[PDB]
């Protein structure tokens, strides 16, 4: 599946 | 036996793991763009467009009893498409370290890693802020549309305030409130810390009380610039078809070459949620 | 994934089917001199070396009751050699096409392939019809034991017809009395479509019933220039060692790159079967 | 009583069946274009960009030994994307002869429908003739770089014939070949039905000699205006991402509208395998 | 889901 | 076996 590695820094 | 030929992939699954956690804790600890945007989400590897779509105007709603009053509806006022680019960085790593490695049962040394890692979110940041120019992409001091406010003395006391104060205002005669957020170079950076005589108060400190969505400082601003934005995701947005990652690109004199790279684009769609100094 | 490492091979076997049956296709409408001349047998990718034989002057047969005649060519004093050369042209691939192609069935496009198909038969063409200096090969344009006959004047017609009958004469004092094959360039083969009032016909008809092996036409040639061949195997035929076709170089930059290729050679045997405009 | 409430579909399988019919046969009567165009595989609704690549740079190719001199790769000179349009024709039904077809057992009208659908292919040949200035699109006789040969004297015999000579001419030293196909407005193609070659056989079949595509005409061409294309689906094709069809748009004060509608676009890789007169 | 109705001419 | 691809045009 596709994923996000850094991600939000919110 | 296993370096004396060429490899389809030269790592096991604990380097490659130990390789990606080095990234995204570098990136984490140095991307400044990504705090204040909002993400669209992972599209996938095979998608290279997106809408890009923009609003102008803002209509106010209704009330009533049964609901029969009319209203216009949200959509857009004209549609585009763009492409994402890649955004990628590059480094190299010796045959003889892989194998001291797994022969002394070490942790792999992957300082190249993480100094292309910091390389890499450096250029993220500088494509967010400032566009390409030769690709028609544009940024948060770029945008046309966008507001502006004179910037002015910033060194007696008083100035930064009456500036943000200024940009908040106008904002706000076009309907556009909410957190906002400010941006500053180096310079007024270090300048709203000073400390005159009988001071009392700082500036950057009822800076911070005005914002509520914070004040940073950013090394790719230029000189004396700031912005200071109305956040949230109906305004703007980062769409990314990939995020961070790690690739190899085949050996070279028996040693390894890798590349870190990522994939995204920066989506206005209400460009007068901006204001620059 | 699988665009994260090195690969032995990028592409499926519909894909390699529709990109060399692609290159079959353009070579086939593109060449020109496989047209006019034999080819002899195929002979493989190891053979790198082919005798050259050269014959000079004019030797009969015989009519006797009993045979105590002669009658026998000679080999050389010398039988040279020569080496057959490689003619190539290479194309590119973006990885995340063959990523659409795989995650949302996206059909693959191979254009980079037909033009670079295209450039190899032109390359190929100008080496049969120029030489190279370099490598020291010569051409049908380039020959020095080769036949010269005025070109004259072709704005009105009937000046095609006198040339084709002048060339053919002195071909004929020569001992080659073949059926003849006529190349021209652009100019000519555009001047020869004109009604000619000594006839009643196109000017090219006449010219059509004079070689009846053909009339072709070929932008290698340059200016206002043609030749006259007669054609058989004896005279002059192309070996070939390997016919077009396609291979991968690996990965660089994350992309594909591909090359076409083949290998061929001409063989001019009698230098005096050819006559120049 | 099946008109006394909202409905999904409002037709029966025959119905449907028949109105599809009656839209596919209309379209294939009026259709041009599809005649000299090959088409890039039906994508979907789901797809509304393509990429859009162009080839006017290119460099010969290499002749070694070896294999090791380098030649310049061939690739697109720009990567860039285009959007899909969508062309279509709305008409209405009334109940009542729903009814009435229903019952008394008579076949139902489908005169708008058939309207409609010649109204849709009729823009679908003026986009693919003609472009489009607000949405940036190009079409066959606008292109830039396109090659040009005046008309000349069409009116004396044998005019047609030396100016598509000249054309196929210019299009073999720019370097395209193989079948050639050729569309004429109108007046022209009346008029060429004429003696030229002394032999009885017409200007129109002499042309159709060179041609060996096609010579077609269009209503579409203005005055004095025609075009010559090299073939093949390397220099142009038309991406398709769903073809012709009808659909229903939901009841309105008990009658019924309806809507037939296609998405397609033109795509020239080599703007210079075409030729105006 | 993804055919032709018109088709092709050629 | 060697084949030929493109082949005669003769």
């Amino acid at each position: 599946e596709k994923r996000l590695t850094v991600g939000s820094l919110r | 036996p296993d370096f004396l030929g060429h490899a389809e992939n030269p790592l096991r699954e604990e380097e490659w793991a130990r390789l990606n956690e080095t990234v995204i804790q570098v990136a984490r600890r140095s991307l400044v763009g990504r705090r204040i945007l909002d993400i669209y989400g992972p599209l996938g590897a095979g998608v290279q467009t997106v809408p890009y779509d923009e609003f102008q105007g803002v209509s106010p709603g209704a009330v009533d009893i049964v609901g029969e009053q009319e209203t216009a509806m949200v959509f857009t006022d004209a549609r585009k498409f763009k492409t994402i680019p890649i955004i990628y960085k590059d480094f190299l790593l010796h045959w003889r370290d892989i194998e001291a490695a797994r022969t002394h049962n070490m942790p792999l040394d992957v300082s190249a890693a993480a100094g292309a890692a910091a390389l890499c979110a450096q250029q993220e940041d500088e494509l967010i802020f400032y566009g390409d120019a030769r690709l028609g992409y544009e940024g948060l001091m770029t945008a046309n549309g966008r507001l502006t406010v004179p910037l002015g003395d910033w060194t007696s006391p008083g100035g930064g305030f009456q500036a943000i104060v200024e940009a908040t205002r106008k904002l706000n005669e076009q309907g556009h409130f909410g957190p906002y957020a400010v941006v500053l170079s180096p310079r007024l950076y270090s300048q709203l810390h000073r400390i005159y005589e009988k001071t009392g108060v700082l500036e950057i400190e009822t800076i911070r009380q005005l914002a509520s969505d914070g004040v940073y400082q950013s090394n790719r601003l230029r000189g004396e610039s700031g912005v200071v934005v109305s956040t949230g995701r109906e305004n703007m947005d980062l769409a990314v078809s990939m995020d961070m990652v790690a690739a190899y690109l085949g050996a070279s004199r028996m040693n390894h070459p890798f590349r870190v790279l990522e994939a995204l684009l920066l989506r206005i769609k209400h460009p007068d949620a901006i204001c620059t100094l």
